RNA sequence: UUGAGCCUUGAUGUGUAGGAUAGGUGGGAGGCUUUGAAGUGUGGACGCCAGUCUGCAUGGAGCCGACCUUGAAAUACCACC
């Protein structure tokens, strides 16, 4: 009647407490979703349950025999292996019961002794409940269920496929507890549609953190906050939580102002004149001392991080022109005889299926890799701002301050360079935590930091390979307004629907066989023309 | 039909004794069949833990009325003398699947306690039902006569169903009614002797004697 | 008072630990220092803990 | 007429191959069925829609296990289930 329990937990890095006195309850066959603002600690909870770190003052009590494996939020760095190799390393704990049974037949290759006869009990002690016999006919099984081929070097797959491999390596062990940190990041609609049935049928229990407001509704039995060191649950469908949470925020805003009201009028009284022979009760001076001390508390609004772009001089009227360009990877064609133009102030959305060449198409435009034929001509006064799929432009060890604005002070903001390191306060970075290595930051925090230093330099051009992977809707809402009003050219890549109906006016819908169909309008308008296509018989 | 007649003929909700059921259970035997007995004992264990899972080895004189011709696997000549002494085939270790190309595994386990010529098929296909001989149930022993004596002694394996119920053949109803009581006493203490460490409350939850197509009675 | 106290439990099995401080918001890595273990009287590797 | 446990009586169980929505362990070979089918439609129900479940009367005694082409095979008692 309970699966994982956590009572009186505490986690506090050299900072304000990530986890206060908090509690959790995991039942049989439930899909629980964690919903918290960026940098709030959803991933660190996943590392606590997965038996990975921390929990200084608290007790975790989960039953033995409970196999737990999780899916991380950031793509791995052991990328230089192969797909079957990377997926295999998810059975590391199972690799010991597997290997002893074949090993300790050598002791029984000799005469049967107590040390050799009693062994078969030990290695097969775990074997009764698990399968453990086919950890090669299951790893190759899941791919036929998923689609990956096992012997393709994994340092090659796309962002969507690389994410798929990390969802398999966390599922080879067949865990009773599935912890999915950001499952739908670089997937297409087909993969997301299929995954919504894989997880529903899944026999065990699922805990997942998703920023998809449409994935959560289809699969969320219960929902959990983890707001500011305390986590509280909620009943009902997903839209209920938004309503109940807003009341929690409004009331807490209402009581927060009232406390300041008392403390405001208790500081006019401390410096008032005494009068004639009176004492100024210290039952009120000490209470004011306790009120001033209590102001070292949590700031209920995280702060709606504010941003602004750095417009530069207008680019040439032609940004990209490529005709007769036809680039094809060894097996299949990614782009076959392209012919298109990108003009000034044209906002283009690249959409399509997984691994269809969206990321490599941008690489052709910037000349990262050479076209097989056809030639590409680039604009003449371009100031490119580049947002890769995998960030890859921040070393995880360099400090937060140095990665932002390339290890220099004196950011340029708005008009003239009269700003330094205050550019963090616009992004709700506390100025104390400015020497933190970038690897320590959360996924969404790292997304914004790379976003911050692109809007930090003059630019006539934006290339965004899924810029809104980890951002929450409150921060994503600003990005929709910023990119919309941007005067220069914008080519953005995204796998969600609502976001491209407010920023883009054209689409380059990908098709098989290296064919790209260019439609007009937002996402929904372009898909509308694609039903009514007649393809010029 | 007969199920509608027989459903009144038994009162399985009730409780009975070790002997007031032998005639009570044979009344359903009107049907012409081999009557493959499916005795059922409900066990009390936290079945979905690992440590309490138990698997048993037994010997019974009455047999089951249908012996098993199970090959023996040993690297080299582990089947060159035991094949004629209690095996349908002598499965050579160097040709582990050779004697059983179609049926990679025999009916019974392979007794090569001194021979480690193969873990067995390398792919778990030789463990489809748990045929790998282990010292927990004493299936591994270099003495072929131990497995060879299985045919002359009727070796029967136990099963730990995912709810924790052991099923075994009894020596189908064809035989007498006192031999059933002898059979139960054999499986009673020898399974009490087979009880694992952890337990709670009672150990043997319920007892019943039944068949694939035969009604049952709560023995107790 | 940013720094937080920690202890280095020995890998040599013998229950033993040195204690120290660590700036946890600028040092995500976990210390691993070689120091004396008087129970086993050898220099072993001490890894971080609570 | 309402909320928890039992005791049965009824139905639920789709990764795919495939006969098709296919629960563990059964242990089997042949049962059922004629108190009368394959069917005819009926009615609430079911869909993850390819169906599988039973009233209702006309007709009502023919279908299955069998070879496996699978991780595990046959709606073919009952065992806390
Ligand atoms: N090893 C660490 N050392 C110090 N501080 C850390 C460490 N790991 C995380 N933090 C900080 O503590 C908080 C926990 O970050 P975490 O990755 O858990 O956030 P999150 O809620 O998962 O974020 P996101 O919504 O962006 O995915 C963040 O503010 C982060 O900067
Ligand atoms: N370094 C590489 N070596 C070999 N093949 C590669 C390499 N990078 C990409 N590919 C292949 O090129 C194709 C397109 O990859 P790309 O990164 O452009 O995908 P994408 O269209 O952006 O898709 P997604 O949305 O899944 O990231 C895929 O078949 C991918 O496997
Ligand atoms: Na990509
Ligand atoms: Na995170």
């Amino acid at each position: 009647m309970s699966l994982i329990s956590m009572h009186g937990a505490w986690l506090s890095f050299s900072d304000a407490p990530l986890l206060d006195n908090a509690e959790l309850h995991i039942e049989d066959n439930e899909r629980v979703c964690l919903v918290g603002r960026n940098g709030a600690g959803k991933s660190t909870l996943m590392k606590i349950l997965n038996r990975e770190q921390g929990l200084d003052d608290g007790r975790i009590i989960y039953e033995q025999d409970l196999i737990v494996a999780r899916l991380q939020q950031d793509p791995p760095r052991n990328v230089e292996g192969s797909v079957y190799d990377f997926v295999a390393e998810g059975i590391e704990e199972q690799a010991e019961y597997l290997k002893r049974y074949h090993d300790i037949s050598r002791l029984v290759m000799n005469d049967p002794s107590e040390k050799n006869l009693n062994e078969l009990a030990k290695v097969q002690e775990q074997l009764d409940h698990h399968n453990l016999w086919q950890l090669e006919n299951r790893i190759n099984e899941v791919l036929a269920q998923l689609g990956l081929d096992p012997n393709v070097a994994l340092s090659s797959l796309s962002g969507g496929w690389l994410r798929k491999a990390a969802l398999g390596r966390a599922l080879v062990s067949n865990p009773r507890v599935l912890l999915l940190d950001q499952p739908t990041n670089h997937l297409d609609i087909e993969t997301i549609d299929w995954l919504e049935g894989f997880l529903k049928t899944f026999n065990g229990t699922i805990i997942f953190i998703s920023h998809d407001r449409s994935f959560i509704r289809n699969m969320a039995t219960r929902i959990v906050d983890l707001d500011r060191g305390k986590l509280v649950t909620y009943p009902g469908n997903y839209d209920q939580y938004l309503l109940e949470k807003e009341e929690a925020l409004r009331v807490e805003e209402l009581q927060n102002a009232e406390f300041d009201r008392k403390l405001a009028q208790e500081e006019v009284w401390i410096r008032q004149g005494i009068k004639a022979r009176r004492t100024r009760n210290e039952g009120r001076v000490r209470a004011l001392k306790a009120m001033r001390r209590e102001r070292g508390e949590r700031r209920e609004v995280m702060g709606t991080a504010k941003m602004q772009v750095e417009e530069a001089s207008r680019s040439g009227k032609i940004v990209f022109e490529m005709e007769d360009v036809c680039y094809q990877v060894n097996g299949k064609q990614l782009v076959k005889d392209f012919s298109a133009q990108v003009l000034r102030g044209d906002k283009i959305a690249l959409i399509g299926p997984n691994g269809c060449g969206k990321t490599t198409l941008l690489k052709l435009m910037l000349g990262q890799l050479q076209a097989d034929s056809g030639r590409i001509h680039v604009g003449t006064k371009l100031e490119v701002a580049y947002f890769d799929q995998h960030r890859a432009e921040l070393d995880p060890d360099k400090t937060v301050m140095d990665n932002l604005a390339e290890g220099k002070q004196e950011v340029m903001v708005n008009g003239k360079p009269r700003h330094v390191l205050g550019y963090l306060q616009d992004f709700l970075f506390h100025p104390k935590r400015a020497m933190t290595p970038v690897r320590a930051l959360s996924g969404g925090e790292r997304n914004r930091l790379l976003l911050a230093r692109l809007f930090l330099k003059p630019s006539n051009l934006l290339i965004l390979d899924q810029p809104t992977n980890d951002l929450d809707v409150e921060t994503l809402e600003l990005l929709e307004e910023l990119i919309d009003s941007y005067q220069g050219t914008v080519l953005l890549v995204s796998h969600d629907r609502q976001f491209v109906d407010n920023t883009v006016t054209e689409c380059w819908i990908f098709e098989g066989g290296g064919k790209i169909g260019r439609y007009v309008g937002g996402y929904h308008d372009a898909r509308g023309q694609q039903e009514q296509y007649v393809a010029l018989k | 039909k007969r199920m509608r007649v027989i459903r009144e003929k038994v009162d399985a909700t009730k409780q009975y004794d070790i002997n007031e059921a032998i005639a009570l259970l044979k009344e359903l035997a009107t049907a012409k069949f081999v009557e493959s007995v499916d005795v059922a004992v409900n066990l009390g264990i936290d079945a979905r833990k690992s440590d309490q899972n138990v698997r048993g080895a037994t010997v019974l004189p009455h047999g089951t009325g249908r012996s098993v011709r199970v090959a023996v696997f040993t690297q080299g000549a582990n089947a060159e003398a035991a094949k004629a002494a209690g095996a349908e085939l002598v499965g050579m270790e160097d040709l582990a699947d050779q004697i059983k190309k179609g049926e990679m595994n025999f009916d019974v386990v392979i007794a090569s306690p001194d021979a480690m010529r193969v873990v067995g098929q390398l792919g778990q296909v030789l463990g489809p039902r748990g045929l790998m001989p282990n010292p927990k149930v004493g299936t591994v022993t270099p003495n072929v006569a131990e497995a060879v004596k299985n045919a002359k002694a009727g070796q029967v394996r136990y099963r730990n169903d995912k709810n924790g119920i052991i099923h075994t053949t009894i020596g189908k109803v064809d035989f007498d009614a006192d031999k059933l009581k002898e059979n139960l006493e054999a499986l009673l203490v020898a399974l009490k002797k087979a009880k694992p460490t952890q337990a709670k409350g009672v150990y043997i939850k319920k007892v019943s004697i039944s068949t694939t197509m035969g009604a049952g009675v709560a023995v107790d | 008072g940013i720094r937080e106290k920690i202890k280095l439990v020995s890998s040599a099995g013998t229950g033993h630990f040195y204690t120290t401080t660590k700036n946890k918001r600028t040092k995500p890595e976990k210390l691993e220092l070689k120091k004396f273990d008087p129970v086993v009287r050898q220099h072993v590797i001490y890894k971080e803990a609570k």
